[PDB]
DNA sequence: GATCTGGCCTGTCTTA
DNA sequence: GATCTGGCCTGTCTTA
DNA sequence: CACAGTGCTACAGAC
DNA sequence: GTCTGTAGCACTGTGTAAGACAGGCCAGATC
DNA sequence: GTCTGTAGCACTGTGTAAGACAGGCCAGATC
DNA sequence: CACAGTGCTACAGAC
């Protein structure tokens, strides 16, 4: 276990509260930089190369065949991995643009071509969703799931604006926790089904996702009616049989309560758990891992690197995991002058 | 004593801080009193008519996706904002009104120049009461190097954002024919007398995210207000207004933000029109206005979506430079102050290149050009009597552009064809500059308008004649947009200047005197203290009492 | 109808401009009057009695160099430059008052206060009228930042340099026998409501030639004064005044660069005493003042004539530093408010090596450094609600100095003997500190005067015990200053920090108004009626009306 | 005839509009600078390196037994030619203090030791004067006679503060020029005669000197009581006898109108007047050349070397002259922020 | 080859 | 050996 | 053809 | 014949930070 | 029983650019 | 222990 400062080198005006990290094939891709994007980079998405304490930031450009994408800032990520046909994809949706809407609207993202020198051109390929659409939303989760051998996708949590008849002017930029129903997304074609639970009483924010073999658990998440954390972990279990996905769930007695946690792969299935928060004010400094197997999902604590008291004392921080048992996470910081530079970074790494 | 409406004027009008207004009652009653002027609480007691959230009134048809109560005041503008520390922060501070309250109250405050106006027009009074049409001009202009205080919290950034409407006219239509018929026109727009504070924000203009957080509800207002007509009871009866909004008063890099387009040296230059710079090199003074609100939707839906497989850097061109999605529309109209400076500036950089031989030598060095920046200044300060610069203001960029400024800089170049040169080239600037920066060029300066065009070709002409070497793949945004679009403005509106950003713009130095005198002074208060103060020094009612009918 | 003096009073003590003011009289007058406040013009000759250059007055013995006239009011203080081209040339303006005509105006309108002060005393007022002895507070200080006008000329830097009097107190002795005897004490000399000004400049303070030019008449009038007393007529009868000028308000680099030390973080660090860096470093607490006027002039005349023929260094060490004639006398004390924040700002700094471990790691790396900064100002901001500081105010100075601001660092330090360490620090600090800071210690707070002495050894002690890494060789010089000459000066002026410069640098915020609210304005007549406008804000005369006894 | 524009590369904060370059034994120092000496160099005296247009000022180092020097502004400087028992002399007297003030007292500042490597202490020492002193004054000017052998001095000129009985605090800043008496400086002793002029019925400033063999030409001056600037060039003439000094005059019927003028040597005896300024306004332009032998004064005028509108326009301008027939020139500059250079410089050279 | 002294860069301090 | 991309660094421009 | 000032001096109008 | 209000005079303060594009070339991966 | 003036509340604005000294070391000139 | 504010809300005192 340990964390080393980062540099950020040039251009760290990029990144922004939420934002999300795409480990795939070796080399992670920031995406959702701050605004929208600029000529410099026109694509929105970035390289991350972490070298000698420099974390160097760099364009990427999509290929002819992809749709460009907006700087979603807290969408749903779930990582796909490779497998007939065209792997490996990571599916975004939808987040929230960079104007004030939230997009409502599948992504799916591969890699195309390399390099030639060092470079990788990207497709995003949009997909229409017919149904039974899932409302858009924010801060809910996506995963993958596959049953006999059928994969198709799990779309829960997050919330959303307030509907258009309660919509005002005053409370228009508030949020609520939008109902919880569970959506089945083929990944092609476009059906997404929409069902509900008696065990589900209430929809989540910021749940972490954990998916294998046609199982998926939710972390406790923020719910924002009763503004609980929840300590229960929630269990799902569905398989898809000709012609109807059939779904199952139950609750668990004991769960993190822990919300906008950060879940970094080391093992097979075994993830770090870094966790964002305890409470509302108080910012979780535990470090725990997570393994799952097909008994239960099993929690080990692992003694967490010894923070600088920078850290220790500050008020809100993110990041996201590279990947590999390594994970990358960003303090703000206040100085005067401006520094300009809005975020320290720290590196970490698991054994 | 004295009625306190005269009084409260004589306080908000004079700019005398509360306290120092109690101090001077508190004198002059103790002193020879028999104490005229009215108390604190009962200028605070008088107070409550003038603000929104006062007068009655409703809407048809109903507001869309608004609430229909009518009483409220300030608003904090973070309009529901969770505040959970797992979103995106709540850091930014603001205060606004309620659209449509600010309106009404702004507009029964003109009660009395309507029923002037009408009585001028000796009009009908019972009959025709609903056929009214009023055009709004609003802006929206950012502020920076704005210290902040120490406070409980949330931390906030420096620069402060200020979005403001005034109300340009007021007309009807009613029976029939009759075009429409004016009532009332604002009679000197670019005073900060006349522009009223909306929304106040402490903001960058760089960040987008809250940008669009804080003024997202505010463009949900506008949007769902065009169709809806409004009903004021006034003069004693109920009356039915249609609403006309036109933002004109932004500044190109904010504009270039609200409506998506890349920005502001980037290869496509004109807000209103789809020409690189090369090809604005090539045809300067033959151009047509395309971009609008409508299209650069669908423009960035073509971005998006990308239906033709078509590569970035061809595609670029394909959408015209449209790669994100515009929050707000604004008429595709100029601004007149910055066309003033960018101009200026620009004159500014010939005469310096011009005072070394520029195009005899084509490759100068740092320290060439640092000393004819000193010649030129030492030498507008000798005769023309002019400070050298830090940034251009448009008060030297009008001292800058003048026949007599031009012939002391003539001394300065040698070569006789070149003062030939320059000098007729400003001379035909000022024979094109009133044309957008009057009022209403059709009456003031009719001769110099319809010659416009024909001017701006001897312009261009003498340009990529004579200073090519400067102009060959480069223009400045602001002499595309000013040697292209304009007659087609004046002909589609009439008027440049009066839609211009100075009454907004100029609005912010009273800003800082009200968030120095008349503050709270603590974070959380302030913003509040700022706009209603703000919203009473530019209320007509109180202005009336000026001059006290001579 | 309020007299015309009330009336002024209400002006200048409510800031009112000239037109804003006549706006208002027009405004009230049209509106039920009956008109009460007074015009302009009678305004205008209404203060002709509060400027100078009005009460008549005279020296004796007749004063050295200085013209026999006492009715000149404003004069341009360039005071005859002959501005040929071939000379030096005058590139400032200024204006100021003639010394001695300024100070019979200040106190002619003291004449009230010494009058109810006299009768209070019931010492007879028509006896004993020649024994006076008037103590006047002078301070110069400089102010950045102040931008040129575009104007005629001359050409002049932006940096302004306001030089002020405030007169402290004034007493008696007559007939023999007692002591001298306070009639008038100042009871607030921080209060920027009380600092006259007297030479105001537009100058860098960094040029040594324009200011000793412009202010060398000035010295001269000051030091031909200290001779002669002055003769008044007043509360009817002819007294005369003893004056004793205290320059005490000057910032240390100022003191310095008047008195041809070097500035500012020279070797030899204290004014006060020939001490060097490094041995001001070994002993701390133990130091004895010697640095004084014909002290300085002297050894300059042995830097320049040098007879002893001692190479650079060691004639430097000779002189103990003294490397120019100084011009002005000053007298040896310390400047309280510049003080403050030197002490805040090195416990800021202490607080930042204390987040890290300095004396753990001794060299650290410098992204460390701004880390530590950021969570030192997080956390600042988290408790004790302050925000980072470019350049640090003296009022973050009062919130970063006490204890429980302390506490939220003291949280910081993971250890433990540190953490007590720094804290009992703070607890000496706020010990020492009101000896200084408030007006007059021997009364208000005795025993921290009486045990400053053993304070500050604890104090030094515990700095050269667990934070000696960061003084082995360096000590700021304010450190220095507080730990060193503080008991002697207390003892030796009764009283520190009512001498402080706050009551001129407060006065700043003023001219900052004053040059805009009521500047003319152009280039010439500006300084010419801002000063003259501060002039009567200062007046007491006018502040009686404007309490309205009770 | 020629000049070369020249940065002033670092530290450009030194020069002012007054000041003196001396030129003894190779290198020139330039002497006076704004305000009090600064520690980086107490002396207050540079050594003046341009190379590849790079004008680069040095400290200097004085010898111990030495007296130090304050900055004077507009001294009158004579440049004392070897011979015994001890070249080479610069008499500096006596100039405008920074704290201002008018310094009567008269120095002989000359070179001592080098290098080891490229560095020359120097000395310099007050001459304590017998006398019937001179006034303290400014731009006078003073010059090194040789009669039959002995060498003795001549001081006229410049202005003075006003008497000090009739001084007045507003007067104070105010100057008139001193009363037209010459002052023979013996360099050794101490004896300063004064002597009456009856051709000379006025004083001056100013006035460039030209001394050749017991004869010295005043090039016209600016005159402050009838504020004019005399084309007419006076010359003197000094016989040095046992014991009396006594000394004639004589006017010249025409000269050059000039004040402020910068005399660069070029032949033996033949400097090229520079320039000046011709009225209060206008800035004499043309660049002149003067030979002096025992006939008379031969002036010629010399095509003056093309100016840059810059300094073509500039409201004034000053220097010093480098000797060699190579001289310097600076002109004030504007800008903002400043520059920071407040003044550009032009390096100018004959032939 | 190899000093010396500068020269700049860097480095920091201490004042405003 | 020698491309290509990415890099900064610089050299500009244009708006604020 | 921004606009409301910024103070003082002359220069007219008012009982 | 004093009192009073307004136009001459020259000039301010509010217009303030980012990004785009083009060329070089050195570094560094690819073969 | 309305009217009126003053203390709670937390916080601002005026404190805003230079120089000194120490050590290394590369450039550059004797020798 | 700088000092004069900065506006509003409660909370007392006044016919
Ligand atoms: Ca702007
Ligand atoms: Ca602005
Ligand atoms: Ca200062
Ligand atoms: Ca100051
Ligand atoms: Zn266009
Ligand atoms: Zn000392």
């Amino acid at each position: 276990m340990s964390l080393q400062p980062l540099t950020a080198v040039n251009c760290g005006s990029l990144v922004q509260p939420g934002f999300s990290l795409l480990d795939l094939e070796g080399d992670v891709y920031l995406f959702g930089q701050k605004g929208w994007p600029k000529r410099s980079c026109p694509t929105g998405i970035f390289g991350v190369r972490i070298k000698k304490g420099e974390l160097k930031l760099r364009a990427i450009s999509f290929s002819n065949n992809s749709s460009y994408l907006p700087p979603l800032r807290c969408p749903a990520i779930a990582h796909f991995e490779a497998q007939d046909g065209k792997p490996e994809c990571y599916l975004i949706h939808g987040g929230r643009t960079p104007n004030n809407e939230l997009s409502s609207s599948l992504y799916m993202l591969s890699v195309d071509s390399r390099g030639c020198n060092r470079k990788v051109t990207l497709r995003c390929e949009e997909k229409e969703l017919v149904g039974d659409v899932p409302s858009a939303r924010y801060g809910h989760t996506l995963s993958v799931i596959n049953s006999r051998g059928k994969t198709a996708c799990v779309l829960f949590g997050g919330r959303s604006y307030m509907p258009p008849t309660e919509r005002t002017t005053q409370n228009w930029n508030s949020v609520v926790d939008c109902p919880p129903q569970v959506y089945l997304i083929d990944l092609e074609f476009g059906c997404c089904t929409a069902h509900t639970l008696p065990e589900l009483t209430d929809g989540q924010s910021f749940h972490v996702a954990l998916a294998r073999q046609d199982c998926v658990y939710f972390l406790g998440g923020h719910i924002l009616s009763s503004d609980c954390r929840p300590s229960r972990l929630i269990r799902l279990h569905v398989e898809l049989l000709l012609g109807s996905p059939v779904l199952t769930c139950t609750i668990l007695h004991e769960g993190l309560t822990i919300t906008s946690a950060i879940a970094s792969p080391i093992g097979y299935h075994e993830y770090i758990i870094f966790g964002g928060y305890q409470s509302e004010t108080q910012k979780r400094m535990e470090c725990t891992y997570v393994g799952l197997d097909d008994v239960g999902v099993h929690m080990e604590s692992r003694e967490p690197p010894q923070w600088t008291s920078e850290i220790s004392h500050s008020r809100t921080w993110f990041g996201g995991s590279l990947g590999k048992g390594t994970a990358l996470v960003a303090i703000p910081s206040e100085g005067n002058p401006t520094p300009p530079e809005a975020y320290h970074f720290y590196q970490v790494s698991f054994q | 004593g004295l009625h306190p409406a005269v009084c409260l004027a004589i306080r908000v009008n004079t700019f005398l801080s509360c306290s120092q207004y109690h101090k001077m009652y508190r004198t002059v009653k103790a002193t020879s009193g028999r104490q005229i002027f009215q108390p604190l609480h009962t200028l605070r007691n008088a107070e409550k008519e003038l603000l929104p959230g006062f007068h009655q009134f409703e809407w048809q048809p109903a507001l869309k996706n608004v609430s229909t109560s009518w009483d409220v005041g300030i608003i904090d503008g973070l309009s529901g904002w969770t505040v959970s520390v797992d979103d995106v922060p709540a850091d930014t501070i603001s205060r606004r009104f309620r659209y449509d309250v600010a309106l009404v109250s702004a507009l029964k405050d003109l009660e009395e120049d309507i029923m002037e106006g009408l009585r001028e027009r000796a009009l009908d009074d019972s009959m025709c009461t609903s056929g009214f049409t009023v055009v709004v001009k609003e802006s929206c202009d950012g502020m920076g190097d704005v210290s902040e205080k120490h406070g409980s919290g949330p931390a906030v950034p420096e620069k402060a954002v200020r979005f403001s409407f005034t109300i340009m006219s007021i007309s009807i239509r009613l029976e029939g024919e009759d075009d429409g018929i004016t009532i009332f026109q604002e009679q000197k727009p670019n005073s900060e007398l006349s522009c009223r504070p909306l929304c106040l924000m402490f903001v960058d203009e760089s960040d987008h995210e809250t940008l669009t957080a804080i003024l997202g509800p505010v463009v949900a207002e506008r949007k769902a207000m065009m169709e809806s007509r409004l009903i004021i009871s006034v003069g004693g009866l109920l009356r039915s207004f249609r609403f006309f909004f036109r933002g004109t008063g932004y500044d190109e890099k904010m504009v270039r933000e609200m409506e998506g387009l890349e920005a502001s040296g980037s290869t496509y230059i004109c807000t209103l029109c789809d020409s690189t710079r090369a090809e604005a090199s090539q045809n300067m003074v033959l151009h047509s206005i395309t971009r609008s609100h409508d299209e650069n939707l669908e423009r960035y839906e073509i971005w998006r979506k990308n239906p033709f497989s078509e590569s970035a850097d061809e595609l670029r061109d394909r959408v015209k430079g449209v790669s994100a999605k515009p929050f707000m529309e604004t008429q595709p109209t100029l601004d007149a102050l910055h066309c003033d400076i960018g101009n200026a500036t620009e004159f500014y950089k010939i005469f310096q290149d011009e005072i070394g031989e520029v195009y005899q030598k084509p490759n100068p060095s740092r320290e060439e050009r640092r000393r004819w920046r000193s010649t030129l200044d030492k030498q507008l300060r000798k005769k023309m009597k002019l400070k050298p610069v830090m940034r251009m203001n448009g008060n030297y960029a009008r001292r800058l552009m003048t026949r007599e400024a031009v012939e002391a800089v003539c001394e300065l170049v040698p070569s006789e064809e070149r003062r030939e040169a320059l000098l007729k080239l400003m001379d035909l600037y000022l024979q094109m500059k009133p044309v957008w920066r009057s009022t209403c060029p059709s009456r003031d300066c009719p001769d110099q308008l319809c010659q416009y065009s024909y001017n701006s070709q001897q312009f261009a002409d003498l340009l990529s004649s004579m200073f090519k070497y400067r102009y060959d793949g480069k223009i400045t945004n602001y002499l595309h947009k000013t040697l292209a679009h304009v007659p087609e403005i004046v002909e589609r509106d009439g008027s440049i200047g009066a839609w211009a950003s100075e009454g907004n713009e100029s609005g912010n130095k009273l800003f800082r005197r009200f968030r120095k005198m008349n503050a709270r002074q603590s974070k959380t208060f302030e913003l509040e203290d700022i706009l209603k103060h703000h919203w009473l020094y530019t209320s007509k009612y109180l202005q009336k009492f000026m001059e006290a009918h001579k």
